[PDB]
């Protein structure tokens, strides 16, 4: 019910149970586009390096979705504890 | 202008059959044509369809003012004949000396199915065909060709109206709005072997990427079922020649019951389509869920555009490599 | 490009009122509208006359074609509605689901006054006001507001033209030359309050800047007022959208009386300023010394252009502070 993340910019914060990763990400000042955010118009894609996903989105591919290499912050979480997103 | 490069490896639509054999008394044209900005001229030479560049090799005279002459096209000014690869074969001026072996004038697929006139021009990809018209050879289904309507929009706006569920009760209250089914459904949507298809509760879609639609309207199967094949050429990058094939098993009524209602529901479309600014989708139109299938729509195209930088191979797979998302077996 | 972008801080008029009631047959609008080559929409929200980005937030349609539903513009093409402030406040397709904070489009200063709306494209340096009409309010007049009257000319050249005492004996010689006094004076010209203050016997102008002209007339036929307020629109880099109220004191007679001659000075003067070119006014006009309000003008046009450089309060000076050149007080 909480998890942590990383960086190829080093930077490391948590999600807060009732956040959605991407209100996380923009509260620590990460420039992250969106749109629609529920998971459809695909703005808000970034890159996974590692961590295991949860995807509720209607825009990834399920073979992009079984990759672990794409998440959509929006509607999208990680049950793993750790998530590295390559930004 | 290169943005739109990769549209030239698919098959377009640019005239109808009775279009060609209308444009010029002897019903073998010539009839010129323009495609993603290319001006071309279509003839038939012998029992060939044959589209070159309307621009003579010689003095650069328009050879859709020319006429056909036995198997060749003559241009207007000084006579010059072009055979079914585009090579002179005759100077009326000098009969007896060589002809230039640049007197070429540039000559591109063409082919004609459905009832149209398609040109393809870039084969240098060999993996595009023509899209697919599901009521052809089904002997049970009387077909129409509406003539065929131009608007000001483009083939990427055009296809997403078509596909449309959530205008129905705005632009078309009077048409197509089912008021107890008012609120549209999200579908799963497949890739294969270049089509993206997709239903509805029954609408069934087989959309040959990038600009043709095939939908089979079923009444539950009890009744009687009705096809539309809609596909638009990108004639500039403002503009688009739309054509309307449909099919329909109930033969026994006026085809212009259905003409006029096809007539009606284009003409409710037109003006807000035209509106759309700027002409191309930018990157800041926001979206809700509604709108899977013109995000997916999108999501393909570019794919197809970067997968034609990358060449022929990457092209290929991209067109054709499955991607189904519902549970129908293939 | 911009070099007109100091422009976009000043209050134009769009249109009348009647315009944009009539407009629509529920007459609250909404009306197409085009200042500084941006396309807007105007409708009566509510209360309010309100002034949007002619554009749709999720796929980009004119809102123009569409409706006015309670306070809100309703989009032609799926209705998403739009409050007073540019926010979507529904989203028909999926109404159990949040609407996206992008899902807004830009808003306008917008406010309507003499009959005429006006629209503000920047606010940010607060410090413009809408153009000043002396014969509002004073109830011993009677104001009419002609349609607008549109000219290939910009504003500014429509403005010199409008203040200049030179061009009486050729273009309207039957209709405002005064035969023994056909040499125009050299006259003092204050700028105060962000206006242009001079008079002629008599004539006395105030214009507000950049383009309002408020000319009030103490008649050598009448000792009764007589007085007309024109303000140009820019449109675009080639055109303006004009607009003429003027008021009376002898109210007795026809409106058409002086509706036609003012129709008439403006069709003399409209085929000459349009053959002006290029548009804007080149630096190698030459002027003399009768040109005393055109080159003013340019010169406090100039200095504007400059101070909206160098940011808000330098404009705010180079509009509001006071330079008098004639013996008054103010
Ligand atoms: S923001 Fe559009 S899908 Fe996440
Ligand atoms: S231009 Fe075609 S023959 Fe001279
Ligand atoms: S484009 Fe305006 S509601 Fe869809
Ligand atoms: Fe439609
Ligand atoms: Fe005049």
């Amino acid at each position: 019910e909480y998890e942590v993340e990383l960086k190829k910019t080093g930077q490391i914060f948590t999600v807060s149970p009732g956040s959605t990763l991407l209100q996380a990400c923009l509260d620590n000042d990460v420039r992250i586009e969106a749109s629609c955010e529920q998971g459809v118009c695909g703005t808000c894609i970034t890159p996974v390096v590692s961590g295991d996903l949860e995807h509720h989105d209607t825009y990834l591919s399920k073979k992009e979705r079984e990759s672990g290499k794409w998440i959509m912050p929006c509607v999208s979480r990680c049950k793993s504890k750790k998530i590295v997103l390559d930004l | 202008n290169d943005e739109r490069e990769y549209l030239r490896h698919f098959w377009h639509p640019v005239c109808t059959v009775t279009e060609l054999e209308k444009a010029h008394p002897s019903s073998l044209g010539p009839l010129a044509v323009k495609l993603l900005n290319e001006q071309l001229v279509v003839a038939k030479l012998g029992d060939e369809y044959v589209a070159m560049r309307d621009r003579c090799a010689h003095r650069s005279a328009k050879l859709s003012l020319g006429t056909v002459s036995g198997n060749r096209l003559q241009c207007p000014y000084h006579g010059w004949q072009y055979d079914t690869h585009g090579a002179c074969q005759l100077v009326p001026a000098c009969p007896n000396s060589p002809i230039p072996n640049k007197a070429k004038v540039d000559r591109f697929d063409c082919e004609e199915r459905y009832g149209l006139i398609w040109i393809r021009l870039d084969s240098s990809f060999d993996c595009t065909e023509i899209p697919y018209f599901s009521a052809a050879n089904d002997p049970r289904l009387r077909i129409v060709i509406q003539e065929p309507y131009w608007w000001d929009a483009t083939a990427e706006r055009r296809w997403e109206n078509f596909t449309d569920f959530s205008h129905f009760a705005f632009i078309h209250p009077g048409t197509l709005f089912d008021p107890n089914n008012a609120e549209p459904p999200i579908v799963p949507m497949d890739r294969f072997n270049g089509q993206f298809r997709f239903v509805y509760d029954s609408f069934s879609y087989t959309c040959s990427m990038p600009f043709a639609i095939n939908l089979e309207v079923s009444k539950y199967s009890s009744s009687s079922l009705h096809v539309l094949f809609n596909v638009s050429c990108p004639v500039d990058s403002h503009t688009t020649k739309n054509f309307l094939i449909f099919a329909r098993e109930q033969s026994d009524d006026s085809d212009y019951l259905h003409i006029a209602f096809n007539d009606l529901v284009f003409a409710e479309d037109k003006p807000v389509i035209e509106s759309q600014w700027p002409k191309d989708a930018p990157a800041d139109e926001v979206s809700v869920v509604a709108d899977k299938v013109s995000i997916q729509y999108r999501k393909w195209l570019r794919e197809l555009k970067e997968a034609h930088k990358e060449g022929s191979q990457a092209f290929r797979s991209a067109l054709l490599d499955p991607v189904i998302e519902s549970d129908r077996s293939y």
